[PDB]
């Protein structure tokens, strides 16, 4: 056999690389963390550094906050027992209010109000993150395209945990922090709406997610296979195609009788993911809003 | 008919079999021994999908549906209108699916490039085949296999599920999903980065892979790198799918019960599976 | 019923979005032509977008695409077929003349630069102070050809400093001149490294850089489309 570029086959190692500054505040960037050798045969060593700041801290503090909330109702919940704790780690759960409260923040504490302290603080540190995903490209002069990509899954976050909830009119509609909880609650969610399997952005969003399964498998393999040509280096070749680029549109227009380009590809890339949770966070809005059951609504379109 | 940096490309060589016989392009299309060999598996499957679509009395393709041999014909042949239709369907399928990929390799010959891009493939191939082959074989019949249908496809994945509870708690179906979400994070992300790279603030030069590097850096304290990013969607999407196959192999062969009980192997360890307390005691 | 109207309007969205991403990924290569460089007469239904700038670093310019193109380089290949969709045969030598897989693009004589303005691709003796960090160490190892016979030892490693990684081995050859092996090409052993494409009498033929301490993205393209050529051109030799 040759060589197939899945691992490198000789490491080499320099200087820390500490990055770029452009408007960055360097006061808030740590330092460098320790070297993976083991990383580094399939990715870069280099651990580090990261940038904090008042957002990022905020948002750690409060992403904390709601990891210790439903932390500290599991060993409730254990009877304070570790061994429980252990034992039942993946079967606990917190979960929101009933029905009869609504959309009530009177909830008694062991019936959803805690639910409500950990869903708030879950919240905050998703937002302050979204802000950081934007305030850290700012900084470095770049488009805003990650923190855009953030909204989608934000958007399905928001519909399950939210917006759905409050159109609903009750907390008892969001999902509960557990491990098995939480699919308990997406099998009877589609139970009760009439099997998702007749919810039109279900399929799509299925399309999506399988698709993009599908393009970053052929994106991928089609860059390792033009890697003897430096194809990984994308940056460069959208500025100055190469025999690597050209080489990749012509295997595909070769294929399937179409390509794309090295920077379109990208466009293609971050379309068919991020649609993925446009259309599953469409699909869920309007369950039970506006359709009470899928098969029903399939008969019709009505 | 060419990309305008096409033409030095279109040389002779680099096929697997016939030589120059089926050297040659349609329009942008590669044709190949193997580009033939599809169009005879394809053709042929589509003609018999249209004959079974003629038996069952419907050219809605939203109603049409061709389905394995019943259960009791085992494994072995049935009339083509109880299901043998759907063996020579499922033959014509893989002999296609396969052709496609060999035409790949030519393709990859031809152009010098490396074989991921097949290698690929293979796994969605040899995924497909683990629900139409391995999976009915290890099961003892044909009929264990899905229809091929829009609609009843779906009917197949919904039965199935259920047979075993909530599916969700099939353990090799919960890495498989992590695979998948996690596929699509780093997809949204990898083209996320480039572009903002490539296109950044209006009047701004193109930011470098060192801005992309410094980015995901600041953002997270880490950046896998350009190689990194492409070796691991790579590795996710076809993860994703070797547990999709792992996943449903051993459902129905070493496993049959409601999947919720299996995790009870756990929960019933000697040193914890008699405190008092919790959710399980 | 509010749903119809959402499904309805997603459809027309993503024939929309697919429109839009079609044009884009027509930055390059187009307009199509005919085998004899003509515009062609079918352009397909999508039209090329309007076109956009790319501001580059380092004062290094500006890209405009989409735009006029050539090639910028002869082309020895010629027609075996009156109707179009044929093979285009090498009238020379493919490798030497940088056809087929052996193909290379015309990019700029300069090497690629990193976000500081420094050569992104340096030998390691010049990088400070990058050194092998794990796994087999391939300087001082001899190089040895699909067929077999050794075309010479390597002298260095020219690393990628931005990604810290190895990009090339620098081969010295028997008349004590060097040339640039992709990392992607060559197999490192214990005791020699191997290089499946190329046998020993093709290693003098791989393009020369014309500064012994950096390397533009010509001559990278000139050097990885003739190493990879030798798979499809070298195969007379091999016997692997
Ligand atoms: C439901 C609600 C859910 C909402 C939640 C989340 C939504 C997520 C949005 C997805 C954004 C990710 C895509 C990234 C991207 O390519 O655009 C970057 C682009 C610019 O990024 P940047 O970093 O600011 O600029 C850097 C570059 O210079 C410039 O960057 P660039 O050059 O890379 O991008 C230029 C951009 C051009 O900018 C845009 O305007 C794109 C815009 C935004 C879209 C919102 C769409 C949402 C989808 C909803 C689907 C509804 C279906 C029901 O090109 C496009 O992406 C094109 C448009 C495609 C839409 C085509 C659609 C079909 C219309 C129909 C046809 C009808 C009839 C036919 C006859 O993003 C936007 O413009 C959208 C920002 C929205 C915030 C507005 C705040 C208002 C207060
Ligand atoms: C993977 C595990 C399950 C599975 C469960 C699911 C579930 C759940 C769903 C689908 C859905 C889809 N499935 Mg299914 N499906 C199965 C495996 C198959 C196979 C196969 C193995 O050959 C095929 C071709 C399909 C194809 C289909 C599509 C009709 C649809 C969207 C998929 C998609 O965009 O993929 C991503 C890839 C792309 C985007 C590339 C585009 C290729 C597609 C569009 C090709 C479809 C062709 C189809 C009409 C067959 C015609 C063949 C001709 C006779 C030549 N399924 C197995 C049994 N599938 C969704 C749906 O809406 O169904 C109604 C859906 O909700
Ligand atoms: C019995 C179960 C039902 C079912 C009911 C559900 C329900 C309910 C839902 C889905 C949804 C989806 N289903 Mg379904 N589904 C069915 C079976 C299928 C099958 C199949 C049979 O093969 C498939 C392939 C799918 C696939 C899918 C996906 C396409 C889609 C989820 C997209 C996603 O990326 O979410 C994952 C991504 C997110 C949830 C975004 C998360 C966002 C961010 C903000 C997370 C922050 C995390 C942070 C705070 C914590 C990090 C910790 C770290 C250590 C830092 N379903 C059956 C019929 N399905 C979802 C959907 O959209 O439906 C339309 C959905 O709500
Ligand atoms: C009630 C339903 C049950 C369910 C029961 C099952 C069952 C049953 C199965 C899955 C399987 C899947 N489920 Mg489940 N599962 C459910 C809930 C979910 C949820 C969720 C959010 O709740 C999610 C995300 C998933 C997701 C998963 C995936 C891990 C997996 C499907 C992908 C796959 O196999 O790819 C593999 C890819 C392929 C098979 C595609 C290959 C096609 C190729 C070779 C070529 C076709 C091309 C040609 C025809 C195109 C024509 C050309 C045109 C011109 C385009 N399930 C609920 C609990 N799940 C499936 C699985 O693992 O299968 C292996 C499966 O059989
Ligand atoms: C387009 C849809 C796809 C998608 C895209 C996407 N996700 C996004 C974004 C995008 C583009 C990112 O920008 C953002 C990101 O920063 O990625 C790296 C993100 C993100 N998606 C994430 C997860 C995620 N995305 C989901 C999936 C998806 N995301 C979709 C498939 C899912 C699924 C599939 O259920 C998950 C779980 C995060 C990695 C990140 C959002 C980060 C965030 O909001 O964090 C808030 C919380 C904290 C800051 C702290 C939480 C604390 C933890 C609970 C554990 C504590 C450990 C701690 C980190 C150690 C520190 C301790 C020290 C003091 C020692
Ligand atoms: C392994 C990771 C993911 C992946 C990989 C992958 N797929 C790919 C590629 C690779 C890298 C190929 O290079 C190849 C390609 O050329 O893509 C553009 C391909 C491909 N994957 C495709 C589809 C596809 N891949 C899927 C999945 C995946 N692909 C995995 C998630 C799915 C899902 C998720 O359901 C679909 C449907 C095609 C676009 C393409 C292969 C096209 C091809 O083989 O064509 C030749 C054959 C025909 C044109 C038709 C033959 C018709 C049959 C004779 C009859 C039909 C019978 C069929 C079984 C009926 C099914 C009915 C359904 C309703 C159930
Ligand atoms: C950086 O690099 C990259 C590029 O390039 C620079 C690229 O292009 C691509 C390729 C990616 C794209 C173009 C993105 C869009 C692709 C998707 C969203 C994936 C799904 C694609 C489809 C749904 C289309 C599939 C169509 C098929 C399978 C072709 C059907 C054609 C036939 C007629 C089949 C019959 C058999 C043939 C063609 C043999 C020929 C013989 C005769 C005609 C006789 C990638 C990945 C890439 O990373
Ligand atoms: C070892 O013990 C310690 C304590 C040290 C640590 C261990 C902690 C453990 C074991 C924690 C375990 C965490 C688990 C199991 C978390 C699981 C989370 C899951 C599966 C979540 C899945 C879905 C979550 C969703 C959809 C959440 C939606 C949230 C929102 C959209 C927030 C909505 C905002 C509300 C309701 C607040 C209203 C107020 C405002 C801001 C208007
Ligand atoms: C936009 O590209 C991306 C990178 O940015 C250059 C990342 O690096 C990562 C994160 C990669 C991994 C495997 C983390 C695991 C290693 C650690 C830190 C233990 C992802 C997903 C990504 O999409
Ligand atoms: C989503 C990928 C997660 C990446 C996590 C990377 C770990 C961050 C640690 C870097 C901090 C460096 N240090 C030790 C000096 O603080
Ligand atoms: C980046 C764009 C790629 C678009 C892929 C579109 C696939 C269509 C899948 C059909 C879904 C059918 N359904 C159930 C929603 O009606
Ligand atoms: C949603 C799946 C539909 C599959 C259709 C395949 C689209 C490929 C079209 C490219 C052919 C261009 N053309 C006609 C000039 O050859
Ligand atoms: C055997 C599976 C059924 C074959 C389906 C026939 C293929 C026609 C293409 C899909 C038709 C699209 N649509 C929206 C009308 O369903
Ligand atoms: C799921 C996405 C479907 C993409 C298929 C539509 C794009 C193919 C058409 C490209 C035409 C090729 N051409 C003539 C411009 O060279
Ligand atoms: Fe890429």
């Amino acid at each position: 056999a040759e060589y197939q570029n899945i691992f490198s086959q000789v490491q080499v190692r320099g200087p820390a690389d500490l990055g770029m500054t452009e408007d960055v505040n360097l006061a808030n960037r740590s330092g460098v963390g320790p070297f993976s050798t083991l990383l580094g045969w399939f990715g870069n060593a280099q651990l580090g550094p990261i940038y904090l700041g008042s957002l990022g801290v905020l948002s750690l503090f409060s992403g904390l906050m709601w990891f210790f909330t439903i932390g500290i109702w599991f060993w409730y919940q254990a009877g304070w027992n570790p061994a429980v704790f252990l034992r039942d780690l993946f079967f606990f759960s917190l979960e929101p209010p009933a029905p009869e409260y609504g959309l009530s923040f009177a909830a008694p504490l062991k019936e959803g109000g805690l639910w409500l302290i950990a869903s708030f603080f879950m919240f905050v540190a998703v937002w302050s993150w979204w802000g950081r995903t934007y305030l850290r490209a700012q900084a470095l002069g770049m488009g805003k395209h990650t923190a855009w990509a953030f909204l989608s899954a934000i958007w399905l976050w928001m519909v399950l945990g939210f917006i759905r909830p409050i159109l609903m009119g009750s907390w008892s509609e969001a999902v509960p922090y557990g491990i098995f909880s939480h699919l308990d609650w997406t099998n009877n969610f589609s139970l009760v709406h009439g099997n998702l399997f007749y919810n039109p952005f279900h399929g799509l969003s299925i399309a999506f997610l399988y698709g993009s399964a599908l393009l970053f498998a052929m994106h991928g393999a089609t860059i390792l296979a033009v890697s003897r040509f430096g194809g990984e280096r994308e940056l460069e070749q959208i500025a100055d195609r190469g025999t690597a680029a050209e080489r990749a549109a012509l295997f595909w227009r070769w294929t399937m009788g179409f390509n794309a380009t090295m920077e379109g590809i990208h466009r293609w890339a971050i379309w068919m993911a991020v649609l993925v949770t446009l259309t599953g966070g469409i699909g869920i809005l309007l369950s039970g809003t506006v359709v009470d059951n899928w098969y029903v609504w399939g008969q019709n379109h009505g | 008919a060419l990309l305008s940096f096409e033409r030095k490309y279109r040389v002779p060589g680099g096929t697997l079999v016939g030589g120059n016989l089926f050297d040659f392009w349609v329009g942008p299309f590669y044709v190949g021994f193997f580009g033939v060999a599809t169009f005879f598996f394809a053709a042929l499957g589509i003609i018999l999908i249209a004959w079974s679509a003629v038996l069952q009395g419907t050219w809605n393709p939203q109603l049409i549906s061709v389905y394995p041999p019943a259960l009791e014909y085992g494994l072995g042949g049935a009339p083509l209108a109880k299901g043998g239709l759907w063996q020579i369907i499922t033959i014509c399928a893989t002999g296609a699916f396969v052709s496609w990929a060999l035409r790949e390799v030519e393709i990859c010959r031809k152009l010098g490039i490396g074989y991921h891009i097949p290698f690929a493939f293979a796994f969605a191939i040899l995924a497909y085949l683990t629900l139409v082959l391995f999976r009915p074989v290890m099961m003892g019949a044909w009929g264990y296999a899905f229809p091929y249908g829009i609609w009843t496809h779906l009917d197949w994945v919904s039965n199935t599920g259920y047979t075993y509870g909530n599916f969700h708690y099939n353990p090799a179906h919960m890495i498989a999903i992590s695979f998948f979400f996690t596929n699509a994070l780093a997809l949204a992300l990898h083209g996320a980065l480039v572009l903002s790279a490539a296109n950044p603030e209006k009047g701004k030069e193109m930011r470098t892979p060192d801005h992309e590097d410094t980015f995901f850096r600041d953002l997270v304290g880490y950046s896998i790198g350009t190689l990194g990013i492409h070796r691991l969607g790579l590795l996710l999407s076809l993860s994703a799918v070797f547990f999709s196959a792992l996943c449903m192999i051993i459902t129905g062969t070493i496993w049959f019960d409601q999947w919720v009980d299996w995790w009870q192997w756990w929960v019933k360890l000697p040193w914890w599976a008699n405190i008092p307390g919790g959710i399980n005691g | 019923d509010l749903a119809s109207l959402a499904i309805y309007s997603f459809w027309i969205f993503l024939a929309g979005l697919i429109y839009y991403l079609q044009t884009e990924n027509m930055r390059e290569g187009y307009p199509l032509e005919n085998e004899d460089g003509t515009p062609a007469a079918n352009q397909g239904p999508f039209p090329l977008p309007k076109p956009k700038t790319f501001i580059l670093p380092h004062g290094r310019g500006t890209l405009t695409v989409p735009g006029p193109e050539s090639e910028d380089r002869p082309i020895a290949l010629a027609r075996t077929a009156v109707s179009e969709g044929f093979p285009h045969a090498p009238t020379g030598d493919p490798m030497k003349d940088g056809v087929g897989p052996a193909s290379w693009v015309a990019r700029r004589d300069l090497p690629e630069l990193d976000g500081h303005g420094h050569n992104k691709i340096k030998p390691m003796k010049a990088a400070a102070g990058f050194h092998v960090s794990a796994g087999k160490n391939p300087i001082g190892l001899p190089v040895r050809g699909c067929d077999l016979e050794i075309a010479g030892k390597v002298v260095d490693i020219w690393v990628d400093i931005p990604e810290q990684m190895a990009r090339f081995l620098e081969v010295e050859l028997k008349d004590g001149s060097t040339r640039l092996l992709p990392m992607q090409m060559v197999k490192v052993q214990s005791n020699r490294v191997h290089v499946n494409a190329l046998s020993s009498d093709l290693f003098a033929g791989i393009p020369t850089i014309k500064s012994p301490t950096e390397v533009t993205l010509l001559e990278e393209d000139k050097i990885c489309g003739y190493v990879a050529g030798g798979l499809m051109y070298a195969a007379p030799k091999r016997k692997s």
